[PDB]
DNA sequence: GGGCCCTCGATCCG
DNA sequence: CGGATCGAGGGCCCGATAT
C-alpha cells in the first residue's frame, strides 16, 4: 500500500498572525505536519511525501504561466522523506510575508502528483491543505480543479485553525478536547473561503466529504491525517461451524489489536557503537547445595507434579501432547446476550467475522445468523483456534449490526481453570464504611458535575472518546528520537503541552469538578497509614 | 510471603454415610472428591501451600498424642500424586468399603480434642504460615446436643483457635431436616467485620465452589494509588480474578542425579572476553544510514509520563463504552483501608452512586514506573450471591481496558447484503433449539488437562497416560439429533446453490 | 516476505 | 517472591525463479 501525499501548507504572513493563548497557525500547522512526517519516517513506509508552501516570499513553482501561482514554493518534491525534511520543518522553514491564492497552491499540489507519480507508481493520491483561508482567492478554475482531481483520483483534506462543526453547532488549549478554537476567530472572508472548501470536499466525496476538514488542534489528538495512506488489514479465511450441514465459510480479522513498538533497542558497546562486540553466553551451574558447573549435552528436560520432579523428555513430550483437532470456528451453542459478562472476556484480541468476499450464499446464511441472534437477544458459545498447532479457545460470537456493514464480533471466554474465586467483604451492608446521606449527596453532585457525556438533538456526544485519541507513546517516542537525532549535544525534550492537553478532560469539566471535589474533601476523610 | 497452610477435617459418624434419601453421594463421598479435587487444583497453581487431611469419629485414632477417635491421615504437607492416590482409595462406593474397613466409623468423639488435634498440626510447621485455616466437612447440625461438657469445651477451643489466627470454616452437608446453624457452628466458626453465611451443600459442584471461594486468600497484584484530584487521594488494590492458566515452565535437570540446573547467563565482549559492565553499554537505532545512539536511561526517561497509579478522569454513561473494545483482560478495582484510612468510606459512595446513574468512572492507568498510560474505565460492579449464597460477583469497580486509536484496526469493506424474514425466522429456530445454559467454569483446558493427566500417569510411573478428552469440541450428533429436518429444510432455504 | 503463534528469558513488584 | 513483555524460535502463502 503506497501512496504519493503532497502537503500544502499555508506559510502566509496571516499564519503568523497570532490569537492571543493560541499558537500561531503556522506554529499549529509546523507541529501537525511535524506530527505526520514523523510517524512516515520512524516507521519507513514507502508512501513517498511532497512538500508545497504558499504565501512565501519568493516563487519556486512549474506552473508560472502569466505570473500565475506565484508567491508558492516546492521546497521538497516527491519522494521518500528523511531526516534532513523533518529537520528544515523544526527550524528551516519559516513563515512567510506575502498571501497566496490556496486553490493555486492546490494546482501546484496537483502538479506534482500528476508528474511524479508515471507509471502507477501509488496506489493512492492524497493532498492535504494546510490554511487558515483569511487570504482572497479566486473562483475561476474551482471547476477545472475538481475535474482534474476526479481524473486524476486525488483525495483532499483541509486543516483549519478553527473547526467548522462546532461553528455551527453555537481559555484555550491545543490538542485539548472541546475549547480549541476561538468562535470570535473567523471573519467573513474566512467563512467565504470555508464555503468554497465545503462544496469542493461534497463535490469530491459526497455528503460525507465535510468529515474530512479538520482543526489543528484535533488533528493532533486523531490519526486521521494517516486514514487516506492507511494500510489495509490483513484478514484471513475459515469455516464458522454452526453444525453439520449448517457450517458457514467465512473471513475474519483481528477489529482490536494492541499496537506496539514497531523498532527495538539493540545493545551497542559505548565506544565502538556495534552489537557485534557484545556476546551472550548461556552457563548451566547446579541449582542445588553446590553450584558444579553441568554439562549442556548431559541435561535433560522435567516437570513438576507438586512436591514430586517428574523427568520428561521433550521427544516425549511431543508425543504424548494434545494434539489440536485442526483449525475452525465451531459454535457449540446459543446462550442469552445476559449469560456473556464482560468481566469474563479474555484474550489480546478481538476479531471481526465477516461473511466471505465475493460469495453470495455464505454472505447471506452469516446475516441470517447475526440478525437471528440480534432479535432473539442472544450469543453464540464457540470453539476457536487459527491453526492446528495453536491452542483451542473457547469464546463469545455476539452480533454486530450497523447501517453499512454487518458481522459477528468474537471475544475469547475463559477455561476453569483460568478463572479465580475470591471472597471480598460486602460493602451493601457494612455497618463501618456505610456513607452518610451527605456524603452521597456530595457524591452525587460531583459525578454530575464531571460528566463526560453531552445529550435539539438530544443525541448523546462523547466528549471524552479515548478511543479516537492516539497512544501517546508513539509520538513521545518520535519526538525523542528526532531530538536526539537533530540535538545529540542535548539532553532528552519535555513531554510537548498539546500531548498532555490531549490526554487530560476538557477545560470545562476540570472546572465544572471543582466546587465539589472541595466539598467532598471536607465530607470524605483521607489520612495515612503509619502505626 | 508465606506459605499457607489448609487443614480439611471430616465427620466420620454413621450420618456421614448415609446418602440422606437423594441421588447424591453421602456426605462422606462428596467430601472426599472435593478434597480430591483441591488438591489437583494446588498442584495445578504456581502455589506453596501446605494441606492436610483430618478424620473425628473413627475407631482407629492415629496422632501425635494419641487423643482416642482422631485419625490424621495427612499431615501439614505439599500435595502429591501419591496422597491424591491415597485420597481415592476413598472415593466412591467402592471407596467407602475401603474406608469403614481400613478404619472404624460412628464412634463417640470429643470436639475439643479434635481442634486440639488440629492446632498442633500447625505447631509443627516451620516455614511462616500467612493464613492458618480449618475447614469442617460434617452433616450434624448439632454434635454434643446430649453432651453438654463436650460442647461447651469445643466452644471454648474455637475460641482459643480465633485468638490465635486460625481461620475456621463449617462445610455443612445434607441433612434430615436442614441443617441450623444456631444448634452449632454459629459460635465456633471465623465470622467477617463485614458480616452471613452460604447454605446447606447438597451437589459435590456447590461444596467445590464454596470450598474454593474461601482456597485461597485474596493475593492483590498491585496497590497503587486512586487520584480524585492532586489534593483527594484514596488507596486501591488490583486483582487478577481471571489470569490465563500456563503449562508450568521446564525444569533442566541431571541425566544421573535428576537435580536442578542453574543457569547463569552471563554476557561479554568479543575483543576482551571479559565481562562487561552495564555503563559500557548503549542502546542504539538504525534507520537508512543514520545511528540514533540513547542510553538505558533515556531509553526508560522516553517511557515516563504518570506516576504510579489510577487518576480519575471523570464519569462516561456506560452506553458509550462499546463490547467489542476490548484489547486485554479485565482487572478488579477493590479499596485498600490499610494504606490510606477513609479510602472504602468514600469508595462506597462512588460505587453505590455509580450504579444508580449508571454511569462508569474514567481513569488513566500507569501501573509501573515509567510506562506509557492507557485509559481504563471502572464499571460498578454489584454484589451477585447464588442461591448457596456464594458471592458470584464482588462489589467493586472492574477495570475495563480501553483501546487508543492505534489499537482500532482499520477493516475490509464488504457489500451489505440482508436476509429475507423467512431465513432469518428459520435461523431464530435453530437457536432456539440449541439454546443452553453457559458457565464461566463450563469448560476445562484440554492441553493442560492432558499435561496434568499425562505427568500425574508418568508420575505413578506405572500409569499409562491418563486422555483428557476436549470439552471445547461440541456435541455433534447430539445438535443433529436436536435438529434433523430444520438444517435440510433451511440448508434447501438459505443455500440453494451446490458448490 | 508477511502474519501468525508459542515458548523462554529478562524486568520489575507483592 | 507472578505478570507483562519482548526477542527468537517455529510453520503456511506468494512474486521471482532456474527449470
Amino acid at each position: 500500500n503506497k501512496a504519493a501525499v503532497v502537503l500544502c501548507m499555508d506559510v502566509g504572513f496571516t499564519m503568523s498572525n497570532s490569537i492571543p493563548g493560541i499558537e500561531s497557525p503556522f506554529e499549529q500547522a509546523k507541529k501537525v505536519i511535524t506530527m505526520f512526517v514523523q510517524r512516515q519516517v520512524f516507521a519507513e513506509n514507502k508512501d513517498e511525501i511532497a512538500l508545497v508552501l504558499f504565501g512565501t516570499d519568493g516563487t519556486d513553482n512549474p506552473l508560472s504561466g502569466g505570473d500565475q501561482y506565484q508567491n508558492i514554493t516546492v521546497h521538497r518534491h516527491l519522494m521518500l522523506p528523511d531526516f534532513d525534511l523533518l529537520e528544515d520543518i523544526e527550524s528551516k522553514i519559516q513563515p512567510g510575508s506575502q498571501q497566496a491564492d490556496f486553490l493555486d497552491a492546490l494546482i501546484v499540489s496537483m502538479d506534482v502528483i500528476q508528474h511524479e507519480t508515471i507509471g502507477k507508481k501509488f496506489e493512492k493520491r492524497h493532498i492535504e491543505i494546510f490554511t487558515d483561508l483569511s487570504s482572497r482567492f479566486s473562483k475561476s478554475q474551482l471547476d477545472i480543479i475538481i475535474h482534474s482531481l476526479k481524473k486524476c483520483d486525488i483525495s483532499l483534506q483541509f486543516f483549519l485553525p478553527f473547526s467548522l462543526g462546532k461553528e455551527d453547532g453555537s481559555p484555550f488549549r491545543l490538542g485539548g478536547h472541546g475549547p480549541s478554537f476561538p468562535l470570535k476567530g473567523i471573519t467573513e472572508q474566512q467563512k467565504e473561503g470555508l464555503e468554497i472548501v465545503k462544496m469542493v470536499m461534497i463535490s469530491l466525496e459526497g455528503e460525507d466529504g465535510l468529515d474530512e476538514i479538520y482543526s489543528f488542534s484535533e488533528s493532533l489528538r486523531k490519526l486521521c491525517v494517516f486514514k487516506k495512506i492507511e494500510r489495509h488489514s490483513i484478514h484471513w479465511p475459515c469455516r464458522l461451524t454452526i453444525g453439520s450441514n449448517l457450517s458457514i465459510r467465512i473471513a475474519a480479522y483481528k477489529s482490536i489489536l494492541q499496537e506496539r513498538v514497531k523498532k527495538t533497542w539493540t545493545v551497542v558497546d559505548a565506544k565502538t557503537l556495534k552489537k557485534e562486540d557484545i556476546q551472550k553466553e548461556t552457563v548451566y551451574c547446579l541449582n542445588d547445595d553446590d553450584e558444579t558447573e553441568v554439562l549442556k549435552e548431559d541435561i535433560i528436560q522435567g516437570f513438576r507434579y507438586g512436591s514430586d520432579i517428574v523427568p520428561f523428555s521433550k521427544v516425549d513430550e511431543e508425543q504424548m501432547k494434545y494434539k489440536s483437532e485442526g483449525k475452525c470456528f465451531s459454535v457449540l451453542g446459543f446462550c442469552k446476550s445476559s449469560q456473556v459478562q464482560r468481566r469474563f472476556f479474555m484474550g489480546n484480541q478481538v476479531l471481526k467475522v465477516f461473511a466471505a468476499r465475493d460469495d453470495e450464499a455464505a454472505a447471506v446464511a452469516l446475516s441470517s445468523l447475526i440478525h437471528a441472534l440480534d432479535d432473539l437477544d442472544m450469543v453464540a458459545i464457540v470453539r476457536y483456534a487459527y491453526d492446528k498447532r495453536a491452542n483451542p479457545q473457547v469464546g463469545v460470537a455476539f452480533p454486530h449490526i450497523k447501517h453499512n456493514y454487518e458481522c459477528l464480533v468474537y471475544v475469547q471466554l475463559p477455561f476453569m481453570e483460568d478463572l479465580r474465586q475470591y471472597m471480598f467483604s460486602s460493602l451493601k451492608n457494612s455497618k463501618k464504611y456505610a456513607p452518610t446521606e451527605a456524603q452521597l449527596n456530595a457524591v452525587d453532585a460531583l459525578i454530575d458535575s464531571m460528566s463526560l457525556a453531552k445529550k435539539k438533538t438530544d443525541t448523546l456526544e462523547d466528549l471524552f472518546p479515548t478511543t479516537k485519541i492516539p497512544n501517546p507513546r508513539f509520538q513521545r517516542l518520535f519526538q525523542c528520537l528526532l531530538h536526539r537525532a537533530l540535538h545529540p549535544r542535548e539532553p532528552l525534550p519535555p513531554i510537548q503541552q498539546h500531548i498532555w492537553n490531549m490526554l487530560n478532560p476538557p477545560a470545562e469539566v476540570t472546572t465544572k469538578s471543582q466546587i465539589p471535589l472541595s466539598k467532598i474533601k471536607t465530607l470524605f476523610p483521607l489520612i495515612e497509614a503509619k502505626k | 510471603s508465606g506459605r499457607d497452610s489448609l487443614i480439611f477435617l471430616v465427620d466420620a459418624s454413621k450420618a456421614m454415610f448415609e446418602s440422606q434419601s437423594e441421588d447424591e453421594l453421602t456426605p462422606f463421598d462428596m467430601s472426599i472428591q472435593c478434597i480430591q479435587s483441591v488438591y489437583i487444583s494446588k498442584i495445578i497453581s504456581s502455589d506453596r501451600d501446605l494441606l492436610a487431611v483430618v478424620f473425628y469419629g473413627t475407631e482407629k485414632d492415629k496422632n501425635s498424642v494419641n487423643f482416642k477417635n482422631i485419625y490424621v491421615l495427612q499431615e501439614l504437607d505439599n500435595p502429591g500424586a501419591k496422597r491424591i492416590l491415597e485420597l481415592d482409595q476413598f472415593k466412591g462406593q467402592q471407596g467407602q468399603k475401603r474406608f469403614q474397613d481400613m478404619m472404624g466409623h460412628g464412634s463417640d468423639y470429643s470436639l475439643s480434642e479434635v481442634l486440639w488435634v488440629c492446632a498442633n498440626l500447625f505447631s509443627d510447621v516451620q516455614f511462616k504460615m500467612s493464613h492458618k485455616r480449618i475447614m469442617l466437612f460434617t452433616n450434624e447440625d448439632n454434635p454434643h446436643g446430649n453432651d453438654s461438657a463436650k460442647a461447651s469445651r469445643a466452644r471454648t477451643k474455637a475460641g482459643d483457635l480465633r485468638d490465635t489466627g486460625i481461620f475456621l470454616d463449617l462445610m455443612h452437608l445434607k441433612k434430615p431436616g436442614g441443617f441450623d446453624i444456631s444448634l452449632f457452628y454459629r459460635d465456633i466458626i471465623s465470622i467477617a467485620e463485614d458480616e452471613v453465611h452460604f447454605e446447606e451443600s447438597s451437589k459435590l459442584e456447590d461444596l467445590l465452589r464454596k470450598v474454593r471461594a474461601k482456597e485461597t486468600r485474596k493475593r492483590a497484584l498491585s496497590r497503587l494509588k486512586l487520584k480524585l484530584n492532586k489534593d483527594i487521594v484514596i488507596s486501591v488494590g488490583i486483582y487478577n480474578l481471571v489470569q490465563k492458566a500456563l503449562k508450568p515452565p521446564p525444569i533442566k535437570l541431571y541425566r544421573e542425579t535428576n537435580e536442578p540446573v542453574k543457569t547463569k547467563t552471563r554476557t561479554f565482549n568479543t575483543s576482551t572476553g571479559g565481562l562487561l559492565l552495564p555503563s559500557d553499554t548503549k542502546r542504539s537505532q538504525i534507520y537508512g544510514s543514520r545511528q540514533i545512539i540513547l542510553e538505558k536511561e533515556e531509553t526508560e526517561e522516553l517511557k515516563r509520563f504518570d506516576d504510579p497509579g489510577l487518576m480519575l478522569m471523570g464519569f462516561k454513561p456506560l452506553v458509550l463504552l462499546k463490547k467489542h473494545h476490548y484489547l486485554r483482560p479485565s482487572l478488579f478495582v477493590y479499596p485498600e483501608e490499610s494504606l490510606v484510612i477513609g479510602s472504602s468510606t468514600l469508595f462506597s459512595a462512588l460505587l453505590i452512586k455509580c450504579l444508580e446513574k449508571e454511569v462508569a468512572a474514567l481513569c488513566r492507568y500507569t501501573p509501573r514506573r515509567n510506562i506509557p498510560p492507557y485509559f481504563v474505565a471502572l464499571v460498578p460492579q454489584e454484589e451477585e450471591l447464588d442461591d448457596q449464597k456464594i458471592q458470584v460477583t464482588p462489589p467493586g469497580f472492574q477495570l475495563v481496558f480501553l483501546p487508543f486509536a492505534d489499537d482500532k484496526r482499520k477493516m475490509p469493506f464488504t457489500e451489505k447484503i440482508m436476509a429475507t424474514p423467512e431465513q432469518v425466522g428459520k435461523m431464530k429456530a435453530i437457536v432456539e433449539k440449541l439454546r443452553f445454559t453457559y458457565r464461566s467454569d463450563s469448560f476445562e483446558n484440554p492441553v493442560l488437562q492432558q499435561h496434568f493427566r499425562n505427568l500425574e500417569a508418568l508420575a505413578l510411573d506405572l500409569m499409562e497416560p491418563e486422555q483428557a478428552v476436549d470439552l471445547t469440541l461440541p456435541k455433534v450428533e447430539a445438535m443433529n439429533k436436536r435438529l434433523g429436518s430444520l438444517v435440510d429444510e433451511f440448508k434447501e432455504l438459505v443455500y440453494p446453490p451446490d458448490y
